[PDB]
RNA sequence: CCGAGGGUAGGGCCCGUGACUGGGGCGAAGUCGUAACAAGGUAGCUGUACCGGAAGGUGCGGCUGGAU
RNA sequence: AGCGCCGGCCAACUCCGUGCCAGCAGCCGCGGUAAUACGGAGGGCGCGAGCGUUACCCGGAUUCACUGGGCGUAAAGGGCGUGUAGGCGGCCUGGGGCGUCCCAUGUGAAAGACCACGGCUCAACCGUGGGGGAGCGUGGGAUACGCUCAGGCUAGACGG
RNA sequence: UUGGAGAGUUUGAUCCUGGCUCAGGGUGAACGCUGGCGGCGUGCCUAAGACAUGCAAGUCGUGCGGGCCGCGGGUCCGUGGUCAGCGGCGGACGGGUGAGUAACGCGUGGGUGACCUACCCGGAAGAGGGGGACAACCCGGGGAAACUCGGGCUAAUCCCCCAUGUGGACCCGCCCCUUGGGGUGUGUCCAAAGGGCUUUGCCCGCUUCCGGAUGGGCCCGCGUCCCAUCAGCUAGUUGGUGGGGUAAUGGCCCACCAAGGCGACGACGGGUAGCCGGUCUGAGAGGAUGGCCGGCCACAGGGGCACUGAGACACGGGCCCCACUCCUACGGGAGGCAGCAGUUAGGAAUCUUCCGCAAUGGGCGCAAGCCUGACGGAGCGACGCCGCUUG
RNA sequence: CCCUCGCCAAGGAACUCUGCAAGUUGGCCCCGUAACUUCGGGAGAAGGGGUGCUCCCUGGGGUGAUGAGCCCCGGGGAGCC
């Protein structure tokens, strides 16, 4: 089956695009505590309907580009800027970080 | 094509072949398809040839190919009886 | 030193301008065909691109070209000759 | 390495 | 025409590129040096791991010069550099390989192995 | 058009090596003094600062892991 | 029939030679004129067409500690706040079912490993059969706990 | 529940902490002293340094025309061979190596409505008429050679046109489905090749199409070392449109427009490394490792490139550049052991220039058969394990 | 012969106290630019590419009117010697 997973959007800013930020959940190998690491995946919204803070169903299809491999699903929720704002937030926190 | 040959198992001055279906491209001794029956050519114990006869026909119906000496064990073995 | 290496590679020269010359036409005609078609010239277009359907497909034959590469090649020839009449006037003979 | 060098 | 401070391409893979002649070992006091005469020279360029470095003092034949050179029969022959061949007390070549063309003029001068060597003799 | 690579010019990283120079470690029986361990004969340690062949000394503040 | 070894760890001791020499040595250590520790000899211990040595890997090493360690003085609490990400988070009720748990099912090649039997006189080697997991795909189920969503509380916290 | 031992050494002595050290098992080993036999294994871990000589891929006369040669005669056929040529198929398998690669490369599970598959199998349909070229051969220069140029003849399963259209391909309609899947209608386009016998028929072959089977390509989730004393990285970069390209998706490639893409959940950079089944150890958890065997990947002196083709950007095929070596009659030409042996260099160190296609397997062939350094065996070496002796 | 000037084969500082002198370089546009630094600089570092003419398409400005005309700053495409 295709696979098929869940994110909000963290970017609208490209033509037919958007970014879905997906999470998962897995215990640790060794150390056992359940633990979160996240991944950007470039959808395809070709109807340019979905917008930042949607939480959507991506799939995996054919590849629309190099890095493009998934289409947006379905939406699943709307208005989740709060998600939004903490992944914006990390990003911001890089600047406080270089030398 | 697909084939049905001798894979020679066992030792040196040792042999003991699976019968068993490969692409002819592949190495002799090489991962196969499926295992359809050994034979021990030396007859060294009282079951030294052994086919599965349904199987061995199904890759026959669908166009595997028998080695001139696996033909034998298979007719040997009654593969082609009508 | 030797082989019918030698030899093989003797024939790959031959098949090699023998699929050159195919595709040369091939690229030829479209051209052909596709330059009536802006210009429209809706007649001679479609007489043209048939000759050159007809050389497409007969390369499939051989090794010249694959069935798909000739469908596609053949799909992209027409689909432009159509769009360009469409600036102008009846096809009013075949191929379509 | 033309040409003199400078190294 | 090959005098003191002149540089020379080397036409061999002894490792120098760039050698520049100090002596024209010709007599007492030799002005120029042309195809088939020996200098010696300083090297002044030479590419990593070489028989020759930067540095050394070698002896070496010129094969090739931009002054045209004449010949007996009326004929000319000019070429786009000056190159020389490294070679040893013996007039021997110490590489292997000789680059590029070199003049006739060599043979009768007693340097037949660079003669063989060359890809071209002109 | 692209193109192996060759060439010109200028950067970055790494390795080897260098007159000389800096301390470090180690080395049975060298020279100088005796700073520390006892209140070690000026309680010690300390951050800093300055000085002195050398340990060290002194100032300012801190600590007791200081005797009585 | 050879090779190592006989101070302790570590199984195996006496004589002579040597005198901080010559030498031994994996660690602790032996040798300075009575050395089971150096060298030889006799004897003894251990292996045996091998026996030792060097190099390297895991073990002992609970000495990177998930199983399964610590930080007053042994090495180890940041000079002290404030706070970003993150990690973690009180009592009650319900929705979902993500973690988590259960069942079924697909995959998990052969070889190898393991058990059984058998073939080379045994064995090594080799043949035949048996037993499977974890992980991931799918389908079904459970909802205590963790998660999320919704609603309520006042014991934490903040305020008057 | 088949599984867990510890000791020496800091002190006058003690308890603790803590490092060092030892007893165990393991090896593609090497070195010393020593050495009798057999079996099964196993053996360049360094210079992916350099290589003398033979061999490692050919086959079909049941596709074609010849030169030669013997066999039965009339220089006519047939015939046997034999040699190249044309034409098939194979040479993309198998064999070697571990340099590169920290990657969708590998592993594991999946996607392909985005795809291909020679020979094999099964079902459907068909093979009807014409024409043509190029080698071999004949003639002419050149060369030490490699060797090639020119002109002229000719056959075929070699090339091309026409016809036939079960079918298939394409554009545009409508139908079902739902990413390019399966239909259908008009227009348009595409087939073929013959040979051998025992001959009102078989056999090997040919042609278009559908399906199977097998082998592949491509894509995605998760996993996959060290350094943060590498903290910022990015212009085809990230997305879009159109187009090219391919079997096929895609910035894979080009034009243009948009300003995006990635990074402390470690981007970028540096170092090291082929990955896995497994192997070694360990009470386990874990650690270490990936030689031999099996799977996948990568490379074929160093690079770039395409051709032929079902399939290669091809180890023993082709082109070009570079480095190196070579023969030469000095005018000019050749080579690629990380195939099997073998040489040399390096190193502490690693084998026979052996036998055979009898077996298994592979290519070709109607078959006989031919080729097969794959393979099966023999050889050297206490390298290892096992068995045996010196009573 | 002197002055001022032009050119020169091969070499290219070997001249000389000294590259003295004379060559070289040279405007503009674009790319790009190191040590070090007092963070301004070093910098025109260095180094490189472009530069004419013709045709075609096109963006903005001043004037005027918002248009033409005139004037200013540009962009892309194809060519010619
Ligand atoms: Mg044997
Ligand atoms: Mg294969
Ligand atoms: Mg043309
Ligand atoms: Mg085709
Ligand atoms: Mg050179
Ligand atoms: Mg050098
Ligand atoms: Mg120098
Ligand atoms: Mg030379
Ligand atoms: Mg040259
Ligand atoms: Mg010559
Ligand atoms: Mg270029
Ligand atoms: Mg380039
Ligand atoms: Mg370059
Ligand atoms: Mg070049
Ligand atoms: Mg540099
Ligand atoms: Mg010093
Ligand atoms: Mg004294
Ligand atoms: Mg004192
Ligand atoms: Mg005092
Ligand atoms: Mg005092
Ligand atoms: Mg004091
Ligand atoms: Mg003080
Ligand atoms: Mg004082
Ligand atoms: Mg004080
Ligand atoms: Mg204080
Ligand atoms: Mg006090
Ligand atoms: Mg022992
Ligand atoms: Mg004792
Ligand atoms: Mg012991
Ligand atoms: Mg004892
Ligand atoms: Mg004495
Ligand atoms: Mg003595
Ligand atoms: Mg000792
Ligand atoms: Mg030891
Ligand atoms: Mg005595
Ligand atoms: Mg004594
Ligand atoms: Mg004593
Ligand atoms: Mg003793
Ligand atoms: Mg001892
Ligand atoms: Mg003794
Ligand atoms: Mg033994
Ligand atoms: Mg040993
Ligand atoms: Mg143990
Ligand atoms: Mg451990
Ligand atoms: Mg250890
Ligand atoms: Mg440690
Ligand atoms: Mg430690
Ligand atoms: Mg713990
Ligand atoms: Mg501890
Ligand atoms: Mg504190
Ligand atoms: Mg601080
Ligand atoms: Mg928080
Ligand atoms: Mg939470
Ligand atoms: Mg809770
Ligand atoms: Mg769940
Ligand atoms: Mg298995
Ligand atoms: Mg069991
Ligand atoms: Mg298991
Ligand atoms: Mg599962
Ligand atoms: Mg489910
Ligand atoms: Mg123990
Ligand atoms: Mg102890
Ligand atoms: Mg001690
Ligand atoms: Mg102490
Ligand atoms: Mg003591
Ligand atoms: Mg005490
Ligand atoms: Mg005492
Ligand atoms: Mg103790
Ligand atoms: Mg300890
Ligand atoms: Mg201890
Ligand atoms: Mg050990
Ligand atoms: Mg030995
Ligand atoms: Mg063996
Ligand atoms: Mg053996
Ligand atoms: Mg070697
Ligand atoms: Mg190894
Ligand atoms: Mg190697
Ligand atoms: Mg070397
Ligand atoms: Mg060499
Ligand atoms: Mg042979
Ligand atoms: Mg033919
Ligand atoms: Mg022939
Ligand atoms: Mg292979
Ligand atoms: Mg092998
Ligand atoms: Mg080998
Ligand atoms: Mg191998
Ligand atoms: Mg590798
Ligand atoms: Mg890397
Ligand atoms: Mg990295
Ligand atoms: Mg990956
Ligand atoms: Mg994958
Ligand atoms: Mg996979
Ligand atoms: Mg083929
Ligand atoms: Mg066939
Ligand atoms: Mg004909
Ligand atoms: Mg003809
Ligand atoms: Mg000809
Ligand atoms: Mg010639
Ligand atoms: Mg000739
Ligand atoms: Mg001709
Ligand atoms: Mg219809
Ligand atoms: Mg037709
Ligand atoms: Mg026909
Ligand atoms: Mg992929
Ligand atoms: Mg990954
Ligand atoms: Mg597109
Ligand atoms: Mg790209
Ligand atoms: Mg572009
Ligand atoms: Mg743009
Ligand atoms: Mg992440
Ligand atoms: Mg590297
Ligand atoms: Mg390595
Ligand atoms: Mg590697
Ligand atoms: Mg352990
Ligand atoms: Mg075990
Ligand atoms: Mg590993
Ligand atoms: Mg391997
Ligand atoms: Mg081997
Ligand atoms: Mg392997
Ligand atoms: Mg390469
Ligand atoms: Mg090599
Ligand atoms: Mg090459
Ligand atoms: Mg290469
Ligand atoms: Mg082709
Ligand atoms: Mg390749
Ligand atoms: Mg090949
Ligand atoms: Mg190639
Ligand atoms: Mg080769
Ligand atoms: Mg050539
Ligand atoms: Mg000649
Ligand atoms: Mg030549
Ligand atoms: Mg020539
Ligand atoms: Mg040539
Ligand atoms: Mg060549
Ligand atoms: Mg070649
Ligand atoms: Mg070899
Ligand atoms: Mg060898
Ligand atoms: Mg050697
Ligand atoms: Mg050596
Ligand atoms: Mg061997
Ligand atoms: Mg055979
Ligand atoms: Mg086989
Ligand atoms: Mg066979
Ligand atoms: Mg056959
Ligand atoms: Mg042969
Ligand atoms: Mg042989
Ligand atoms: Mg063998
Ligand atoms: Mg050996
Ligand atoms: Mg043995
Ligand atoms: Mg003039
Ligand atoms: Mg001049
Ligand atoms: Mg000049
Ligand atoms: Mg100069
Ligand atoms: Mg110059
Ligand atoms: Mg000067
Ligand atoms: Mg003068
Ligand atoms: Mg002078
Ligand atoms: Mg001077
Ligand atoms: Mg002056
Ligand atoms: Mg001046
Ligand atoms: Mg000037
Ligand atoms: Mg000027
Ligand atoms: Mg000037
Ligand atoms: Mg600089
Ligand atoms: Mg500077
Ligand atoms: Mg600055
Ligand atoms: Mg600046
Ligand atoms: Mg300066
Ligand atoms: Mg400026
Ligand atoms: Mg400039
Ligand atoms: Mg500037
Ligand atoms: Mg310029
Ligand atoms: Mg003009
Ligand atoms: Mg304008
Ligand atoms: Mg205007
Ligand atoms: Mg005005
Ligand atoms: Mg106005
Ligand atoms: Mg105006």
């Amino acid at each position: 089956p295709k696979k098929v997973l869940t994110g909000v959007v963290v970017s609208d800013k490209m033509q037919k695009t958007v970014t879905v930020l997906v999470e998962r959940q897995f215990p640790h190998p060794l150390y056992g505590k359940v633990i979160k690491r996240s991944k950007k995946y470039l959808a395809h919204d070709p109807e340019e309907k979905y917008k930042l803070g949607d939480v959507v169903e991506i799939i995996e299809s054919r590849p629309i580009s190099k890095r493009k491999r998934f289409r947006v699903l379905r939406l699943v929720e709307s208005g989740r800027m709060d998600l939004v704002e903490k992944y914006l937030i990390r990003r911001q926190n890089y600047e406080s970080l270089s030398k | 094509m697909v084939k049905i040959r001798l894979a020679r198992f066992g030792s040196k001055h040792n042999p003991h072949y699976r019968i068993v279906v490969t692409d002819a491209r592949r190495k002799r001794d090489g991962k196969y398809i499926e295992k359809i029956g050994y034979y021990d050519p030396r007859k060294t114990t009282p079951d030294w040839l052994k086919v599965d006869v349904e199987r061995a026909r199904y890759w026959l119906s669908v166009g595997a190919q028998p080695t001139d000496t696996a033909r034998r064990l298979l007719r040997q073995a009654g593969v082609f009886r009508q | 030193r030797n082989l019918s290496a030698l030899k093989r590679h003797r024939q790959s020269l031959k098949r090699r301008l023998r699929n050159k010359a195919k595709k040369s036409a091939i690229k030829t005609l479209s051209k052909k065909a596709i330059q009536l078609a802006q210009e429209g010239k809706a007649e001679e277009a479609l007489k043209i691109m048939r000759k050159a359907e007809s050389l497409i497909d007969k390369a499939a034959k051989g090794s010249t070209l694959h069935k798909n590469a000739a469908a596609r090649r053949k799909s992209r020839l027409m689909r432009k000759v159509r769009q360009l009449l469409e600036a102008a006037g009846a096809p009013l003979i075949g191929g379509g | 390495a033309g040409x003199p060098h400078k190294r | 025409m090959i005098q003191p401070q002149t540089y020379l391409e080397v036409a061999d893979n002894t490792g120098a590129r760039k050698i520049m002649c100090i002596r024209v070992l010709k007599g007492s006091n030799a002005k120029y040096a042309t195809v088939g005469d020996v200098i010696v020279a300083s090297v002044k360029e030479a590419i990593p791991r070489g028989a020759v470095k930067e540095g050394d003092v070698v002896k070496a034949v010129v094969v090739r010069t931009k002054k045209e050179i004449k010949r007996p029969d009326g004929s000319a022959i000019r070429f786009d550099d000056n190159a020389a061949v490294i070679i040893n007390n013996q007039l021997e070549p110490r590489g292997t390989r000789v680059f590029g063309p070199v003049a006739r003029e060599l043979r009768e001068k007693g340097f037949m192995k660079i003669v063989s060597l060359a890809p071209e003799v002109l």
